[PDB]
């Protein structure tokens, strides 16, 4: 026995669940079973997405879009409100607007990551029964990959906790669905990218998985002065979540994280003979353009084309650009001073090489932002500007 | 170039893929079946629903995890596994296992189909009903699996892969979905397991079942068997692409209605009496009368959209069909006489039907008090439930002149003194072996393929030993060693031993030896 | 008659005893041809082994099947039966045989003899499956050519059955 | 139409009555049917189908369909064909579903059955054999 | 309403359930509840994918392993039997022995695939918006990748169906799971293939993704001449089922596979610019792997080491393998040709290179197979073998 | 070197990552909190569920389809 | 055994007025220390098996004041000092892959200090980086 009562159970237990039957009336009391039925829907029907998110946050109405009313119960002391329009320069007439074009809500956000996840075992396990790690160049093992890759999950780390003030400020549901998102997907590149390196430790005697020397580049090495930086001012010096968010991913990831990320380290795994790195930048990459699908509905569609505040927002986020394209230049100029290190393959690591992946990240960050936010930016200059730190 | 690329976002969907997939194959002079068969005709056809492995995986995944969910967190939150009547959580112990080796046979018969098929997406759509079969397999396991863990009788739920060799109504669940599909023409399948078997038999079989289980508590069936049959419409598909490449033939047509009167008549000679039994003797509460089930699904709707419609271009009613309804109407209760009075033999608890269930056989059956009823109840009168009464109904019936017998063909039991279904005893010496034949289509099977047709019975295995000595060896019983797993009831007191069954004495005699 | 238990018993136990006495080719070959002329199929010569002759017939087969691994070349176990035949000059034979026969009797006989002869291990199994099925092939056609042309009580005469009982 | 309902024609009878017909001479043989039949198992997804688009446009289309429920899934008949469109219940639900999701909880089909684009489709008529 | 009766359930129906628990025993009945408890364990604990799998063949004693008893209800016409000894030359003394050492039963095979299935859209999604398809050299893409990689499709499709009859014929449950496992990885593995080439075509104007060229190549390329031959006699000129999976798998697919697949499209891939084809490759191999885990177990666990039939196994697969690996021998020796059109890289395309390649291939082969069945090799005679077929 | 590799199957558990996360911090002088606070003792402590953000999405995700086949399905 | 962990031990077991002069005693408007924990496990297929063949024997056997009580949903368990449970000894009674972050799926509550350690997991009444 037990000391507490067995409770039975009312939809099994006859007694009970024929009371509730007598009770339960015969027809249902409203037709509107469409939960939340309210809310406008971006798309052609409303979405569970956009059910499942929009106005949790129980904003007041005169948070823009708030549907609530009167002041907090609790505030700061001295008076900061819970939520406030203090908490961002820009300005909208709703800051429910916002949609993660991949609809993300909690659930099929980890049921894609947990596929990620065990696959990546599965492949590992099989790569190291294949010995496949054999023919990779040494050089680019030992010399590049361990030390410089390994120094980049620093970067994005950095961009990892730049979203920790986000979480907390922002103004919406589904900004800050987006921005968790984001930051969860920035740790796990760091995370992976030391994966690869305490796996490669497995297969390679000698090869010193630590993050000793990766941090001491990091934090020392002149070749990441600049991104290191631009990710403490990005992360540390700034607390205005729209500014974070949008020099975070829009500018200093979508221009040196995507050099480094996709033109260095992916790039010449296929010119090195390294079959293993492709295998995790293929999702860093992937969680780069599903984040840049909901920071460019973001600031483009909502923010930068506010039917009130466009053009006011625009000279906000021109302003950013400027300074923090500034910073990232600088972070490229001192990047590619890691050629010098790096056998020579012609059209891939020549002048001409890098200065087709400058062209190529440039360019593509031009049509990507700088193009929808009326940003005026002469590609060619930035390409010479970076190359100025190259060593020919 | 290196610079400008279209980057708008773009993958590849399942039928991009299987639009090339029939030109996958090429062409060398033994790229050919393996396997005998009559039918030669052209077979290059398309499949009507376009799957590719990486999107079968998706799919069935997808099926996995809601039915894994209810089952594991749901409804074992509820206890649903021990809220099912006991009849029915009996009659479950046969009916999954028993399909269990029905779509373990059928993995075999689509391998056939597979190796058989000329187009290439016919080989595609094969290879995911193979892979469907072993789901189906794994499936009908996880239920008697579940219902080993969670409800009150796990004897016979958890080891009937070798306690179903023991009894006779075994035998012939090895020939109706199993022997029947894979020991022929391979290409004949298309009408014998997909023609008939999927698009007939699965429907009661899989579908109508669910709703004796839910009637009588039982929502783990349901849950599983349900998702069984949403693979069944790619099979059914797949079949009736075969066939009609074969109605389109004139050498292939001639045998379509030959190969489907034989396919009808061996799976419903099993099916009909088998599954009747189980739904009407094996359940509390009746959803409806079977021979409405079997009008229903089998006779009405299968051979009006399927045969029927079929008949515009040649196909004939099964010239069978005559006989079989005549099953559907009284060889399950013929089936029960059986299955009652031999109960040590089996791995399920059995119950008499009860006031309320004989008043219900009455009024669907008229006939059946008089008949049936009356010798149940004089079962009951002698001892049928009490452990200490000595008394089993095999040997009542034989002390009545009731012999049993087994058709060489089919394995079905037949007792011709007590009978109302269709059947009619045959006994037949052949180079120094007695044989017994029960109707006109098995007898002319075993009198034209006597080869194909040697299966031994259980009085020939048998024969001399006593029941007890025959159950103990089977391991048909509980892990005390002694009680037995079948029952003549289904109450949780009185179970018979071992040594109950020898008190009554049974032993096994040879039925043809007085002829 | 009271029969024994399934899987132990003295008619396996004695057969078995039989089987190890075996110690060439020619003689387990021998042995295997004729226990299976006398012993299976309908057409064999005895029924009285019949609940142990499908069991007693698998031991037969290891010890042949053992004995050609251990004393035949690699190649006889490819291209020759264990009579010494070439494995393909048998399976010409036996399609030429059953083509040739004018009645589904006639080639229901040729298909049973051939596998009483030449199951495995006498003949290779890609050679005997490859037979198998083309002889399965014309017995399936010639006995599903007017398959209920023929009453039953015809069918019980061309089969040869003594009719013992037929329920009014 | 009352001739596609579960327990239409014969189904109606009981005892002496039903065995009359089921043994009658001319119920000896079969006879063809332009119905359909599909099930379709109980779940939030096809509640949704069943009672917002099956019985809405489904029968508005094919005044023939017939609806029961059988405990755990739906039972439906009706002449000639019945469809589903995934697209439109992908609009209903909310979330992603494409034909191969639609058919995770389709049981059963008494008809020819396949997908054409993003509609489901059991049909009386005889593909391959009856005229395009 | 309705025609029928609206069936209440026995488990909510206050009625029925009041019924159905005065029924119920309150004690079970029996305390063994391990599904299929008799089950021999390969392990130190009874496995789910044991419990679901084994004995569900209905085999009679005389077939070794089985249970049941008698012959079988309906055989072929002529009497060949539903199952049979006469299926195969091995023998043993139980066919239920094998035990796939990935456990994998239906549930878990479709689970796994399921997440490949839809990470790969979503990688080929992110990839087409990321562009990475502009650094791969154009040759290797049009004239190497498209053609040879595409004809490479039909070798895996012909494994495919070799499997068609060892689905119908082999002895045992967990046998034919493996199988049949096997058999679908190998169709999805050509259906890959296809799938990156119809993913290029979307991607680069001009790029013909049609079979029509790969399978002139397969049918007339002298490089796939010995392949070709090798797959046609595996897949239609046997039938013993043991055969077909140790030809297939362990020899063939071992050596001629291996080398195509990994030492060939992949690795190249990394020395010319290819970011795409690695993310294929990573999906065949993973399937290598796991397939000749179960195909190890079967093989070498249960045939080549069975008590009483050992030896008389190891006599077959010794003639076998022989055979076979002339045969691949032979394809691997048409295959070298392809590299007089590859671009020369040192140490990858260069006689040393395609030696070494050769020498992995050859000696991991004769770890993982030769060795376990005693059958001795010479892997610097095969690999000069092949390597007469390379164009200096 | 090219020709001889351990060939064991090896992976990386999560607790295999987790052990270095501590080391992914670096000093600045900006490297603290933004938000008013008391307390301003030493706080550098490990975390008692070693996680990752792979295996956190694969324990949820898990908990998820079981949530939901329940619901949406029994 | 130990009554003394009960759910509803001590002032539980009074009604009426006589749970109100206890609740509202003098020494029962302050905390009381307690060397107990309370583990919650939410039921399933896995728990249960786990409650029946981990907990209520090698669990009880080594801690005897262990008690386990049904709250329809879950399983309340109370005991003095500390509660564990090793994953390694489930995943050998269910038979299939049970890491520790699995035997979490359905762990739902813990009053005290609760912590993994390899492939047990532990929740005890110790103050870990206080105590000691
Ligand atoms: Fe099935
Ligand atoms: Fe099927
Ligand atoms: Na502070």
């Amino acid at each position: 026995p037990q000391s507490s009562q067995v409770t039975k159970r009312g939809l099994t237990d006859p007694e009970r669940a024929a009371i509730i039957a007598a009770a339960v009336p015969d027809h249902a009391l409203d037709t509107q079973r469409k939960y939340h039925y309210f809310i406008q829907p971006r798309w052609k029907r409303l979405s569970e997405y956009e059910q499942l998110s929009c106005y949790a946050q129980p904003n007041p109405d005169w948070i823009a879009g708030g549907l609530d009313w009167g002041d907090w119960t609790q505030k700061f002391h001295g008076g900061r409100p819970s939520w406030g329009n203090e908490s961002t320069e820009l300005r909208t007439t709703d800051w429910y607007r916002h949609r993660d074009p991949a609809r993300r809500w909690h659930h099929p956000y980890v049921k894609d990551k947990s596929e990620e996840a065990r696959y990546t075992q599965r492949f590992l396990a099989a790569y190291s029964s294949e010995g496949s790690i054999r023919t990779i160049d040494p050089y680019w093992r030992d010399e590049i990959l361990n030390k410089y890759f390994g120094a980049l999950l620093y970067s994005e780390y950095g961009l990892f906790n730049a979203h920790s003030s986000v979480g907390r400020d922002c103004l919406s549901d589904t900004i800050r669905q987006t921005a968790v998102f984001a930051a969860l997907d920035k740790v796990d590149n760091a995370q992976m990218i030391q994966m690869e390196r305490l796996f490669i430790a497995k297969l390679v005697p000698g090869f010193d998985a630590s993050t000793d020397v990766p941090k001491k580049i990091w934090t020392t090495d002149p070749i990441y002065s600049g991104a290191r930086a631009t990710v403490q001012e990005i992360w540390q010096g700034v607390q205005d979540w729209n500014e974070i968010l949008w020099a975070g991913h829009a500018v200093y990831d979508a221009t040196f994280g995507q050099f480094a990320r996709r033109e260095f380290f992916q790039r010449l795994a296929t010119v090195y003979g390294d079959t293993l790195t492709p295998f995790f930048t293929a999702q860093s990459q992937t969680y780069f353009q599903t984040t840049r699908g909901a920071i460019d509905d973001l600031f483009v569609y909502c923010l930068a084309n506010d039917s009130e505040f466009g053009a006011h927002n625009r000279t906000f986020l021109n302003a950013w650009t400027e300074h923090y394209l500034a910073s990232s230049v600088a972070a490229l100029k001192d990047f590619v001073g890691l050629y010098a290190k790096v056998e020579k393959v012609a059209g891939a690591t020549d002048r001409a090489g890098v200065s087709e992946a400058l062209q190529r990240v440039f360019g593509d960050w031009k049509i990507d932002y700088a193009d929808k936010i009326g940003f005026r930016v002469d590609v060619d200059q930035k390409v010479d500007a970076v190359l100025a730190g190259y060593k020919n | 170039d290196a610079l400008k690329v279209n980057r708008a976002p773009v993958g590849v969907e399942p039928q991009e893929v299987h639009k090339w997939l029939q030109s996958f194959n090429w062409d060398f002079k033994e790229n050919r079946t393996k396997y005998p068969t009559k039918y030669h005709m052209a077979n290059e056809t398309k499949e009507q629903f376009k799957v590719i492995a990486k999107e079968y995986a998706r799919m069935e995944a997808a099926k996995d995890e809601r039915q894994f969910g209810t089952l594991l967190d749901g409804l074992t939150r509820l206890g649903a596994g021990n809220k099912v009547h006991p009849r029915w959580g009996e009659t479950m112990k046969v009916i999954s296992n028993f399909l269990e080796v029905g779509e373990y046979n059928a993995i075999a018969a689509s391998a056939m189909l597979w190796d058989s098929a000329t187009a290439a997406e016919q080989k595609n759509g094969y290879l995911a009903q193979v892979l469907d079969e072993i789901r189906h397999t794994h499936q009908c396991a996880f239920i008697n699996h579940y219902y080993s863990k969670h409800y009150h009788d796990p004897a016979g739920h958890n080891d009937a892969r070798r306690t179903r060799a023991i009894g006779p109504l075994w035998k012939g669940m090895k020939r109706v979905f199993a022997d029947g599909f894979i020991s022929g023409d391979a290409v004949e399948c298309s009408v014998n397991l997909q023609l008939v078997g999927e698009a007939c038999f699965t429907n009661p079989l899989i579908v109508a079942v669910t709703e004796w289980a839910s009637a009588n508590g039982d929502e783990i069936t349901p849950t599983v068997f349900l998702s069984v049959e949403t693979d069944e419409l790619r099979h059914m598909a797949n079949g009736y692409q075969t066939v009609v490449s074969i109605a389109n033939d004139p050498a292939s047509a001639k045998f379509l209605n030959t190969d489907l009167n034989n396919a009808f008549w061996t799976q419903q000679k099993y099916f009909t009496p088998v599954l009747g039994y189980l739904f009407e003797y094996g359940s509390k509460f009746k959803v409806e009368p079977w021979v409405k089930t079997w009008n229903r699904w089998v006779y009405e709707d299968w051979g009006g959209i399927w045969i029927g419609r079929l008949g515009k271009y040649g196909v004939e009613s099964p010239a069978s069909l005559r006989d079989a309804k005549r099953d559907a109407y009284w060889a399950h209760h013929d089936l029960a006489l059986a299955a009652y009075a031999m109960w040590p033999l089996g791995f399920a608890r059995l119950a008499l039907p009860d006031e309320e269930d004989q008043a219900w056989f009455e009024a669907n059956y008229p006939g059946w008090a008089d008949h049936y009823g009356k010798i149940f109840n004089e079962w009951k009168k002698l001892g049928y439930e009490d452990p200490k009464s000595g008394f089993i109904p095999y040997q009542w019936l034989l002390a009545n002149g009731h012999d049993v017998y087994i058709d060489r063909v089919s394995q079905v039991p037949f007792i011709p003194s007590l009978a109302k279904g269709t059947g009619s005893l045959r006994v037949h010496e052949f180079n120094g072996k007695k044989h017994s034949l029960t109707d006109d289509w098995g007898e002319r099977q075993w009198l034209i393929e006597p080869e194909r047709y040697e299966c031994h019975n259980v009085f020939e295995q048998y024969e001399g030993r006593e029941l007890s000595e025959v159950i103990a060896e089977g391991h048909g019983v509980r892990s005390d060693g002694k009680t037995l797993i079948a029952q003549p009831h289904t109450r949780g007191d009185n179970l018979w031993t071992l040594e109950d069954i020898k008190r009554a004495g049974c032993v096994f005699p040879d039925p043809l030896a007085k002829f | 008659a009271k029969r024994e238990p399934i899987h132990d018993n003295s008619i396996r136990t004695e057969w078995e005893a039989k089987i190890a006495k075996l110690t060439s080719v020619d003689q387990a070959t021998k042995f295997i041809q004729d226990f299976r002329l006398a012993y299976t199929s309908p057409f064999r010569k005895s029924y009285d082994i019949d609940v142990d002759y499908q069991y007693i017939e698998r031991k037969i087969e290891e010890k042949l099947s053992v004995l050609k691994t251990e004393k035949l070349p690699v190649a006889d176990l490819i291209t020759k039966a264990t009579t010494g035949e070439d494995a393909a000059a048998v399976e010409a034979t036996w399609i030429a045989k059953i083509k040739a026969a004018k009645s589904k009797y006639e080639a229901e006989r040729i298909h049973i003899e051939f596998r009483q002869l030449y199951k495995p291990p006498v003949l290779p199994v890609n050679v005997f499956l490859r037979t198998d099925a083309a002889l399965g092939t014309v017995l399936m056609e010639i006995r599903n050519t007017d398959y209920y042309g023929t009453p039953l009580e015809g069918l019980r005469k061309e089969r040869g059955v003594k009719v013992l009982h037929l329920q009014a | 139409s009352a001739h596609n309902a579960y327990n239409a024609g014969i189904m109606q009878k009981t005892g002496k009555a039903f065995a009359d017909e089921f043994f009658a001479e001319e119920n000896q043989v079969v006879h063809e049917s332009n119905a359909v039949v599909l099930v379709l198992m109980k779940s939030d997804e096809i509640d949704a189908i069943i009672e917002d688009i099956v019985l809405k446009g489904g029968k508005a289309k094919n005044p023939s369909i017939v609806v029961e429920d059988k405990a755990g899934f739906w039972w439906i008949k009706a002449d000639g064909a019945i469809e589903i469109d995934a697209a439109e219940a992908g609009e209903l639900l909310g979330k992603p579903f494409s034909v191969y999701d639609l058919l995770i909880n389709v049981s059963s089909t008494v008809g020819r059955a396949y997908t054409l684009g993003t509609k489901f489709t059991i049909t009386s008529e005889l593909m391959g054999l009856d005229r395009a």
